[PDB]
């Protein structure tokens, strides 16, 4: 089905005649649209008073990276590199190797914010939840190297984060 | 005291130039969607006293909004060098910051930092209009921080 | 495809593409200020166009 | 589904932009007509292809 | 003594400019559902200060190409002839009597004009030259028509003094009479003043900036300055032509307090008309100008010259 | 038992599209007898 | 929300409309920030029993392309020509 | 358009680059209580058409 | 009801601790709305909520004046506020972190930290790994 | 001399504020600022070639009927005369020939801009 936007046949009585005559002449489709705008004028305005007051998010959101660990303290990174693999702009380099136990850990872990595109396949992919983006959008620097994640950043990241990352992941791992 | 009195111009040119941050009317391509929604009522830039304004000689920021190609390259520097000093940069996202997610293509620069100095880098594919607005606020706080009266004085 | 895991080829048709490109003719016997409305009733954004 | 919804298609009669902008805005009418129609169908099930 | 009264004539009327560019912003914000300047100051009272002392320490830019001396002298045409509208106004006392003021402001007006002509083409730059050549076709839209206007609501005030408006109207306003003439005189003015929808000669969306592309800092600054200063002018005009204000000789300021107030409500729906609608396209304000305003503009002046006439109502020469 | 965002039990609440433009005002005639009214009340 | 009543008057009029039964600001009427948790359902390939991939593999169901000819009567159309459209009766006519 | 981002983000936790439908479905199942604010939204957007 | 909505507006100086804690908040923060407060963090900031107010609008943060050390009365910025209070301030939960405490791990920090860029404290960025190639050293001793 | 005084004030001080925006801010001039704007490229051409105008005629006109306007805003002293039937007469008749001329362009086209 469709319908027809724009075809129309005026009438020529008298009356619409006139009707269309004083609306050329005095303006009345014009008064028409300054009524809207004035019924604006008079409407709260929808601004938000940042950054006292803060856009609406959700527990999904795709944010600032973060390294996390265990209960226990030890890092959940295993060094598989599935997040390396899938990234699609090859913003995660990493290196590992045995650790002074025997256990597999990373000894380079980067991540060129300016090459990210914060799409979260590194999270989707990451066996172990040790790599997350979280809620922080609140971290523009002065310079460009500042962005050049290395292993320490990120581990910083996920001690500062941890407490609200845990809380997120609580509220979205039974949609994944 | 000569100390004290530019002590004080430099706050009041300074409170000026913050409170008055023109930007260039110029966006390229995904991110200058965010940056319109940093206009958009919600956020509203104009109530800090940020006004869009066409003219390079009428502005005092470029915000990079998207990816810069080669092609597009000397545009970009023509119209940053059309700017009236003092002019600051905010490169906005990831294509503008270093390539992003065409840095390995062959018309893509890699980083808007090879054609033009940047004051303050917004991070984000795209930043949220919210991290934007973070990102000018951030150089607000730079520009109150700038002492040229003050080393103009003790020069 | 080529069968593997990674396209061989991916070709974009924007619709933008063609539109700007008849641009030109649209615009025969217009001024300046109808071409800005051309532009805009055409809808078009360049990421799909030069992609 | 588009096969499942109704909706109409505004068709415009003189070709210039007063008539494109015309279906624009009868095309987001019809566009908040099948969103009507996509709540109230919204079946229960999987979201992704069940084939691993 | 004389001196003094200038300033307290100049000084004021940059000071209300300059808040008039919030009161824009703020007005817009809220008919956009937004808010506008509210963080420098409280409710953005010093976003003004800023601008002002912003703009004035800013590069000013010579280009390379300009005619050095028309780019200087323009901006300073403009804020020099902006000021100079004032001073004939009654409000309710001029600053300078004249028999002619309705002339003079039309003589003032069309100098005015080349400071667009000028500035636009001593930048030497082709969106300059666009914008410049646009004033020529918006001041040919709509002067004939804008003096013919005048000339049909003074054949019932009987002069050119515009303190005579005032006596004009002491019964009633001249509007009920001449509302056909205050309609056509209020869209002249968004005309003569390059106020949207007739906001052409700049011209952003269209040319970036028009006739002032090249002026940065203090030169922009004048003619933004100047450009504002005849919005309030010419409002002020128009509340004289056809909102007379009683005056009371022995108690001015009430006349002052309730010009005012008319002149101020003139003045917002500038920009309550700004938020409302789009642009015309120049060659279609040509078109308004010549095949409809002027067609009834010729009718209502034949009509005023006969009314008063056939009335036996005409106005006294002094 | 399975519980995923679905629609309310009977479906959701009617969903207003259709363009509404409200028809105000007087008509030519009582407008511009007010008009021709407001002037000879002036030229008086 | 907070409106006086002279002012919802004054907007509803200049409007035409009644704003105040579609406001454009949301309030309580959304959904609360915090969520019962989900408990999604399972696809149909999730059995025990009579699952046998290869009885459900769509790849492996794709074939190489049909040659119809290679350079080694009634005439046809691509398809039936397309049946006309109708007019809406929802409204023929915007 | 700055509600609808809304929706994007609380599917796909971004406002525009959701990466959302893929191959094979889409990536999440809607939050609980998504379907309900988008029929909030879309209760009012006929008027907001109706204004411009 | 203008009489009703000037004593809504004088209630605000008394709901602010007279007219010099309204024209702090007032210089500070460019509101001078009165919500209930929530809660406070270890930090100083204070965390206020009014559900009558629309979306967006209905929880808002009163910054410290003095955060680690630095001066924020007049300069604050997002990145001020704490982790826990930040699920709840972006309404990522209904539940603020009085009600719901966040899980305690021995390695998160005790205390946060804002935007540290262009301070002596910002991050550099290094290589985390050791060289690759050892070089051959030469003998310390003459023998040719 | 009230009014010159007040012209003289009016220019010199938008002539002052010049001075000040030229001699107060820091300058920092070089070629690629200078140079001429037009959207990021080169200009193609010089802005000092013949720009049509397509108003020509209408343009023309206005010189002929900007005069009108010099003939007729002596009516309000007109109609102070005895002699009211002659100026009545004569000022009708001059308004009425202005608008055979704007019915004589309009109908042959004239107020049509030209291609
Ligand atoms: C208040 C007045 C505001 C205007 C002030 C003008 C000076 C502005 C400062 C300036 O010129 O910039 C630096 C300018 C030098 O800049 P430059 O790029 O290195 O030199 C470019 C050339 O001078 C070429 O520069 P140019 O292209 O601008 O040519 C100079 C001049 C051309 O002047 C001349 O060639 C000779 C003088 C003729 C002008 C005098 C009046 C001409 C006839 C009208 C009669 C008026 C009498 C009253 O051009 C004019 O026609 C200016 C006329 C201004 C008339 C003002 C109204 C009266 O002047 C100096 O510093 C000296
Ligand atoms: C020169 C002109 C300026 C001088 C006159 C100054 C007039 C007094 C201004 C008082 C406004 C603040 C009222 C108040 O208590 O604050 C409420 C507010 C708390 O109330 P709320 O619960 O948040 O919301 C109030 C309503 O529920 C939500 O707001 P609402 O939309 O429901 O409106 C409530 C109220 C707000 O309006 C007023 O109270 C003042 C009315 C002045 C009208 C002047 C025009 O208006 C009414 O109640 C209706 C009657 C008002 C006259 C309406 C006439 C409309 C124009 C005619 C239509 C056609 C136009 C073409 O407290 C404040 O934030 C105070 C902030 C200070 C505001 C600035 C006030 C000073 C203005 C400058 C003074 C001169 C320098
Ligand atoms: C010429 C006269 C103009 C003088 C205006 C001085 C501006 C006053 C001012 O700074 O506003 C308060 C401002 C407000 O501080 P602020 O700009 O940092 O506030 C940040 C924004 N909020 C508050 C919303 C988070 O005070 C200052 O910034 C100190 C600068 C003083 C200016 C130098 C005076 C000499
Ligand atoms: C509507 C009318 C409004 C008019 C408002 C007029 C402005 C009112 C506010 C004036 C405040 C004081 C103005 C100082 C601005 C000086 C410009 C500047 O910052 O230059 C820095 C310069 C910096 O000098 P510098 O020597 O240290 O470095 C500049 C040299 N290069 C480029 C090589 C680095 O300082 C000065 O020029 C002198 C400052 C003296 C202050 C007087
Ligand atoms: C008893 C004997 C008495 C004799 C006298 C009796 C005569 C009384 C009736 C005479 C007619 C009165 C109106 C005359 C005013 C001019 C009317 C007019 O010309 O408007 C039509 C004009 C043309 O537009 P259009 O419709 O596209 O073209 C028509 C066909 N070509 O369209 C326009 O002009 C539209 C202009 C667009 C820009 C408008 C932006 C502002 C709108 C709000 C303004 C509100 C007016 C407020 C006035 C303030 C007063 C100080
Ligand atoms: C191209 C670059 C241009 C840049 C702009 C430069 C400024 C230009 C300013 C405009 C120049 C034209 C000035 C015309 C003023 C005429 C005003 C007028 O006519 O009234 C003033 C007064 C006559 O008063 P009136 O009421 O008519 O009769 C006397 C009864 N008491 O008469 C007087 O008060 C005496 C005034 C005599 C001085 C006249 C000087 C004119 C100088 C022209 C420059
Ligand atoms: C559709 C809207 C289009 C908008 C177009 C813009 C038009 C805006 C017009 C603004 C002016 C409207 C009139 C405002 C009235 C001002 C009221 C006032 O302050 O004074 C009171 C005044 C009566 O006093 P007065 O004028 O002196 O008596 C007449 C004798 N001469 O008044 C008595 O009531
Ligand atoms: C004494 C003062 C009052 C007298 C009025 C004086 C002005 C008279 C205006 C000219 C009237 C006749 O001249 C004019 O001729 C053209 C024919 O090309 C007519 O018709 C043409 O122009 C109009 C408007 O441009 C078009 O809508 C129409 O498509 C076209 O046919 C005009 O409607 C008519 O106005
Ligand atoms: C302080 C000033 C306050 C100003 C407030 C402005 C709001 C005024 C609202 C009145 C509406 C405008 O005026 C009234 O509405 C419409 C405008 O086209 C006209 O009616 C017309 O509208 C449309 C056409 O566009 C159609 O319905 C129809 O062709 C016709 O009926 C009325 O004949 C007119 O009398
Ligand atoms: S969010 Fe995407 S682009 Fe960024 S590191 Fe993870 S996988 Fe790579
Ligand atoms: S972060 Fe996760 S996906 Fe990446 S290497 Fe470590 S364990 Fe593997
Ligand atoms: S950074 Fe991301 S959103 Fe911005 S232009 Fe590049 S791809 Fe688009």
């Amino acid at each position: 089905t469709y319908k027809y936007v724009n075809l129309r046949e005026p009438s020529m009585d008298m009356k619409s005649v006139t009707d269309r005559a004083a609306q050329t002449l005095l303006w009345t489709e014009l008064i028409r649209g300054l009524g809207m705008t004035l019924s604006y004028l008079f409407r709260e305005p929808a601004t938000i008073n940042y950054p006292f007051e803060k856009g609406p998010l959700s527990p999904r959101f795709r944010g600032e990276h973060a390294l996390r660990r265990y209960p226990s303290g030890e890092e959940r990174c295993i060094a598989c590199k599935l997040c390396e693999a899938v990234c699609p702009a090859q913003a995660i380099t990493i290196e590992a190797e045995p650790r002074a136990d025997g256990s597999r850990r990373t000894t380079r872990y980067d991540i060129d914010m300016t090459k990210c595109i914060y799409c979260g396949f590194c999270q989707e992919a990451c066996p172990v939840d040790a790599i997350v983006e979280g809620p922080n959008f609140e971290f523009s620097t002065e310079t460009h190297e500042e962005l050049l994640y290395n292993k320490e950043k990120l581990l910083n990241n996920g001690d500062k984060w941890e407490a609200e990352i845990a809380a997120n992941i609580q509220a979205d791992y039974l949609y994944r | 005291r000569g100390e004290y009195v530019v002590a004080k111009l430099d706050d009041l040119i300074n409170w000026a130039r913050r409170s008055s941050l023109w930007p260039m009317t110029f966006g390229l391509a995904c991110c200058a969607v965010e940056m319109m929604h940093m206009a958009a009522p919600r956020y509203d830039m104009d109530r800090f006293g940020v006004v869009f304004r066409a003219s390079p000689r009428q502005s005092d920021v470029m915000i990079v909004a998207g990816t810069l190609t080669n092609k597009m390259a000397p545009a970009l520097r023509k119209v940053y060098d059309q700017m009236p000093e003092p002019r600051y940069v905010v490169s906005m996202g990831s294509c503008a910051n270093g390539g992003g997610y065409y840095h390995y293509s062959y018309s893509v620069v890699r980083g808007c930092d090879r054609i033009v100095p940047v004051d303050i880098y917004v991070p984000g594919c795209p930043p949220t209009a919210e991290a934007l607005l973070y990102g000018i606020l951030q150089l607000q706080k730079k520009i109150k921080r700038e002492k040229r009266l003050r080393i103009w004085y003790r020069r | 495809s080529d069968g593997s895991s990674r396209p061989y080829r991916c070709k974009i048709k924007a619709p933008g593409f063609a539109h700007l490109a008849g641009l030109d003719k649209m615009s025969k016997g217009h001024m300046l200020a109808d071409v800005v409305a051309i532009i805009g009733t055409q809808d078009i954004v360049f990421g799909e166009v030069d992609r | 589904v588009y096969d499942q919804v109704e909706f109409d298609v505004p068709i415009g009669s003189r070709g210039d932009c007063y008539d494109r902008y015309l279906c624009r805005v009868e095309e987001m009418r019809q566009s908040i007509r099948i969103i009507s129609q996509c709540l109230n169908k919204m079946p229960p099930g999987e979201i992704k292809v069940d084939d691993a | 003594m004389f001196m003094i009264n200038i300033l307290m004539l100049i000084i004021p009327i940059l000071l209300a400019v300059a808040f008039l560019t919030l009161v824009e912003r703020k007005v817009l914000g809220y008919m956009q559902l937004r808010k506008g300047p509210n963080v420098v100051g409280p409710y953005g009272l010093l976003q003004p200060i800023a601008d002002a002392i912003k703009l004035f320490i800013k590069e000013p830019l010579r280009p390379a190409t300009s005619s050095a001396s028309m780019f200087i002298l323009a901006p300073i045409m403009a804020l020099g002839l902006a000021l100079t509208m004032w001073i004939p106004l009654p409000m309710p006392y001029p600053l300078i009597n004249m028999n002619l003021g309705v002339l003079f402001m039309l003589a003032m007006s069309s100098l005015a004009v080349y400071s667009i002509l000028w500035s636009g083409w001593a930048s030497n730059s082709k969106y300059a030259l666009i914008g410049a050549l646009r004033a020529v076709a918006q001041t040919i839209s709509y002067e004939v028509t804008l003096a013919i206007i005048l000339l049909s609501v003074l054949l019932m005030s009987g002069s050119f003094t515009l303190s005579t408006l005032i006596t004009t109207q002491e019964q009633m306003w001249l509007i009920l009479p001449a509302w056909p003439l205050a309609m056509m005189w209020f869209i002249s003015t968004l005309a003569e003043t390059n106020r949207a929808p007739f906001d052409l000669t700049e011209g952003e969306s269209e040319l970036v900036s028009g006739f002032n592309v090249e002026y940065a800092a203090g030169p922009f600054a004048l003619f933004f300055m100047a450009e504002y200063a005849n919005i309030i002018m010419m409002n002020i005009f128009t509340a004289i032509l056809f909102l007379g204000t009683s005056h009371n000789p022995h108690m001015p300021e009430l006349y002052t307090i309730n010009f005012t107030i008319k002149s101020l409500l003139l003045t917002m729906s500038f920009l309550w008309i700004r938020a409302s609608y789009p642009r015309f396209r120049y060659d279609q304000l040509m078109h308004l100008l010549w095949k409809n305003f002027l067609p009834l503009t010729l009718a209502l002046c034949m009509w005023h010259v006969s009314l008063p006439i056939l009335t036996s109502g005409i106005p006294p020469q002094t | 038992k399975v519980k995923q965002d679905m629609p309310p039990v009977g479906g959701y609440g009617p969903i207003d599209y259709k363009r509404n433009l409200p028809r105000r005002g007087l008509s030519g005639y009582s407008m511009f007898a007010v008009g021709i009214g407001a002037l000879l009340f002036g030229y008086w | 929300a907070s409106a006086t009543r002279f002012i919802q008057w004054l907007r509803n009029w200049a409007s035409g409309r009644d704003l105040q039964a579609k406001l454009q600001l949301r309030y309580q009427e959304i959904s609360k920030r915090t969520q019962p948790p989900p408990k999604l359902p399972v696809g149909p390939s999730h059995k025990l029993s009579n699952n046998y991939y290869c009885t459900r593999d769509g790849r492996r169901e794709a074939m190489p392309p049909s040659i119809v000819m290679s350079s080694q009567k009634k005439a046809v159309s691509p398809a039936p020509p397309i049946k006309r459209w109708e007019l809406s009766q929802d409204e023929p006519y915007l | 358009r700055e509600k609808m981002f809304e929706f994007y983000e609380r599917v796909s936790g971004a406002r525009m680059h959701a990466a959302y439908v893929r191959p094979g479905g889409v990536h999440q199942d809607l939050p609980l209580g998504l379907m309900d604010d988008i029929y909030e939204f879309s209760k009012n957007f006929s008027l907001r058409i109706d204004e411009l | 009801e203008l009489l009703q909505v000037l004593k809504r507006g004088l209630q605000q100086v008394s709901g602010h601790g007279g007219l010099r804690g309204y024209l702090r908040v007032l210089f500070r923060a460019n509101d001078v709305r009165v919500g209930t407060l929530v809660g406070e963090d270890k930090y100083g900031n204070k965390y206020y909520e009014d559900n009558k107010q629309f979306f967006g609008r209905h929880r808002w943060v009163i910054y410290t004046t003095e955060m680690n050390g630095k001066n924020t009365f007049w300069d604050v910025d997002g990145s001020m506020v704490p982790p826990e209070w930040h699920r709840w301030l972006h309404c990522m939960t209904d539940d603020p972190p009085t009600v719901k405490p966040p899980t305690a791990r021995k390695f998160i920090w005790t205390n946060h930290k804002f935007n540290l860029s262009g301070t002596p404290q910002q991050y550099v960025p290094y290589s985390t790994t050791r060289k690759k190639i050892q070089e051959w050293v030469p003998p310390s001793t003459p023998y040719k | 001399m009230n009014l010159m005084l007040a012209l003289l004030t009016n220019f010199t001080l938008a002539t002052l504020l010049v001075i000040i925006a030229f001699w107060l801010p820091q300058l920092n001039v070089y070629s690629e600022k200078t140079s001429p704007y037009e959207c990021g490229f080169d200009p193609m051409g010089s802005a000092r070639l013949p720009f049509s105008m397509k108003f020509f005629l209408v343009a023309i006109t206005f010189l002929l009927f900007d005069l009108e306007i010099a003939l007729l805003l002596p009516l309000p002293w007109a109609s102070q005369t005895a002699n009211l039937n002659t100026m009545l007469t004569m000022a009708l008749f001059l308004i009425i020939l202005l608008a055979v001329s704007l019915a004589y362009e309009w109908t042959q086209k004239g107020l049509e801009w030209t291609e």
